[PDB]
């Protein structure tokens, strides 16, 4: 970045390159050694991925190298925080929270249903027996 | 429908997504995530993506180690077609992330060089817990100034000739490793 | 059961020991307290069929208590689609003549919906399997009830993780595998029949029976298990019908 009258100092890496954006050339003139200028320009023409805001739901970016991770508040997941964990209640993802049996019902909340001999509790997802010895219980163990 | 292939775990600060190919055609995709001797957990339910957040499952145990699978359904809606994942160990193979320099204070003719806590997408107690939360002893950070120095903490106190100005870069280094054993340098900060 | 643990007594309650001419002949699961879960190959010698006895409560094959019943089995249903000598279709649905009465030692096992079982149950890892059967392969069987843990496998892996064996039977959609192939642990000769249930949140389901395998406990292979799911329906169909003359019925599957 040239500019006359500015263009009478010596080499700055705080004015040409921090200030202002600086070409490779101009940042080995400041460091003269190749490795040197290699690591500060690694990072330095890397560009920050985060500045288009991708973790959506008000999630947290930290950009990386060519890259970023995003945090997620507890009630979202994915590479861009996109998942709703609460819009996931079916039946495939662990029985939909049923102790027992689990049916699905698109655009409406599933709903959890019992074996017989048990009925369905308060919560709407567990069961109780109804009978002295329901199937699948060991009664010298309780 | 065709098995998925070229499945790979895409892993830094514990974030990790496994990725896979191809794209779908008339087909979707559902994964499934286990420990050796667990339960298969469902994840990514019905997805055209060809990649899927497993974070939130490793996170559980860093130490596990695990396997997932990628089913393949035909589309509309007998054993699915499916390929498994190549084992992955989070703790032994999440890539360490790149670091940044919080500070440098010229502290008498020594200089403190402060890395700021890279956090993890391990959340104890509310919190985002640091790579140093989770690793402790088993990480150190390594400064390349002008030539090296290394240190238990987030700290270095380096010895400088008064009235120079240095320049520095750290990295994230798990020296019991063998393979991936460091990050990428931090962005270049000089005096 | 090669490499497995004495089930202590009162803890496999649905197990049943099916019993011919008084001769030790399978194993068994009750779902009710009138209905049986057993292997189709255990009748596949059977000529005396007024004979057949089902014991629940059974421990001890040497001692008798006051915990054992037995009732005579009124019917025998087989789907039409099995062949004998071989392993595809491998369930029997049997009718006690008379009804068991449950108490701490004697409890059906749940009979589950298809589709929990096939999306829920099928991906639980760990599940029992017991039998009175051989505890080694061509050893001798056992005097106490035994039960192994063993893991389940999805069939596409079943068949790569197994040695080549020419000759040896196809796994088809009907059956799973479930086991270890170090030839440590698996069930064995004289296990048939019997239960392959699996715990999910509280309760125990009935998801496989014991159907065969290329020797018990055989390195580079599993225990293949009838597939239970493919079979709900069918079974409570015919747990519906009306009583029949003749002890064995072929029913036909679907
Ligand atoms: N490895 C195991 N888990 N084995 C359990 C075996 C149970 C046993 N089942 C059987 O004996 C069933 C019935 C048909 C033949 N048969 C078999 O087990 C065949 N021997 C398996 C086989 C034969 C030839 C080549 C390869 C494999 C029974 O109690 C009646
Ligand atoms: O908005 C989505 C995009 O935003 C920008 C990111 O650098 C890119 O990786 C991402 O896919
Ligand atoms: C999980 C995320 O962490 C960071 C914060 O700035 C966000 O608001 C959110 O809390
Ligand atoms: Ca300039
Ligand atoms: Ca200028
Ligand atoms: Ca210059
Ligand atoms: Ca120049
Ligand atoms: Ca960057
Ligand atoms: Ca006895
Ligand atoms: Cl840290
Ligand atoms: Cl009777
Ligand atoms: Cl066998
Ligand atoms: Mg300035
Ligand atoms: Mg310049
Ligand atoms: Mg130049
Ligand atoms: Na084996
Ligand atoms: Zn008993
Ligand atoms: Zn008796």
């Amino acid at each position: 970045a040239n500019a006359f009258l500015e263009e009478l100092r010596p080499g700055s890496l705080e004015r040409e390159c921090k200030e202002e954006q600086c070409s490779f050339e101009e940042a080995r003139e400041i460091f003269k050694d190749a490795e040197r200028t290699k690591l500060f320009w690694i990072s330095y023409s890397d560009g920050d991925q985060c500045a288009s805001s991708p973790c959506q739901n008000g999630g947290s970016c930290k950009d990386q190298l060519q890259s970023y991770i995003c945090f997620c508040l507890p009630a979202f997941e994915g590479r861009n925080c996109e998942t709703h964990k609460d819009d996931q209640l079916i039946c495939v993802n662990e029985n939909g929270g049923c102790e027992q049996y689990c049916s699905d019902h698109t655009g409406t909340k599933r709903s959890c249903r019992c074996h017989e001999g048990y009925s369905l509790l308060a919560d709407g997802v567990s069961c109780t027996p109804t009978v002295e010895y329901p199937c699948g219980k060991i009664p010298i163990l309780e | 429908t065709v098995a998925a292939y070229n499945l790979t775990w895409k892993s830094t600060n514990f974030k990790t997504i496994l990725e896979w190919e191809p794209k779908p055609v008339n087909q979707v995709y559902t994964v499934q995530i286990s420990t050796k001797s667990g339960d298969w957990k469902s994840k990514c339910f019905y997805t055209t993506d060809t990649e899927c957040d497993l974070t939130d499952e490793i996170v559980k145990d860093v130490k596990q180690t695990y396997l997932a699978r990628v089913f393949s359904y035909p589309a509309g809606n007998g054993e699915p077609l499916y390929e498994n994942s190549p084992e992955f160990t989070p703790y032994l193979e999440t890539n360490l992330g790149q670091p940044t320099i919080q500070s440098f204070e010229q502290v008498g003719t020594k200089v403190n060089v402060t890395v700021e806590d890279e956090r993890t997408l391990v959340r104890r107690n509310n919190t985002f817990l640091s790579l140093r939360d989770v690793f402790g002893k088993d990480l150190i950070y390594t400064l390349y100034y002008w030539k090296t120095a290394k240190t238990n903490t987030n700290e270095f106190l380096i010895d400088v000739d008064k009235g120079e100005n240095y320049c520095f870069s750290v990295q994230a280094v798990i020296p019991s490793r063998t393979v991936n054993r460091k990050s990428t340098d931090s962005p270049v900060e000089c005096m | 059961i090669v490499g497995g643990k004495v089930c202590p007594k009162g803890e496999c309650p649905w197990q049943v020991l099916l019993l011919v001419n008084g001769a030790q002949l399978c194993g068994g699961t009750l779902i009710n307290t009138i209905w049986v879960v057993s292997a189709a190959h255990c009748f596949d010698k059977i000529k005396n069929w007024r004979n057949l006895i089902a014991v629940l409560g059974e421990h001890d094959l040497s001692e008798h208590d006051g915990d054992e019943q037995s009732r005579r089995v009124a019917q025998v249903i087989i789907p039409s689609t099995y062949v004998p000598g071989t392993t595809n279709h491998d369930i029997a649905l049997l009718r006690l003549h008379q009804p068991v009465v449950l108490t701490d030692h004697v409890v059906p096992l749940c009979l589950p919906e298809r589709t929990f079982s096939e999306r829920t149950l099928a991906f639980v890892r760990f599940s029992l399997v017991s039998g009175w059967g051989q505890l080694l392969d061509r050893g001798a069987t056992a005097l106490e009830l035994m039960v192994l843990n063993v893991p389940r496998l999805m069939t596409q892996d079943c068949l790569q993780q197994s040695r080549k064996v020419g000759d040896s039977p196809n796994i088809t959609e009907y059956m799973f595998c479930a086991g270890y192939s170090d030839g440590s642990k698996d069930s064995c000769k004289g296990d048939s029949g019997g239960p392959h249930a699996t715990h999910y949140r509280g309760t125990w389901y009935l998801t496989g029976i014991v159907s065969w395998g290329q020797g018990c406990a055989t390195v580079g292979h599993f225990g293949v298990y009838t597939r239970v799911s493919q079979y709900i329906e069918w079974l409570q169909k015919l747990m519906r019908s009306e009583p029949r003359p003749g002890v064995l019925l072929r029913a036909p599957f679907p």
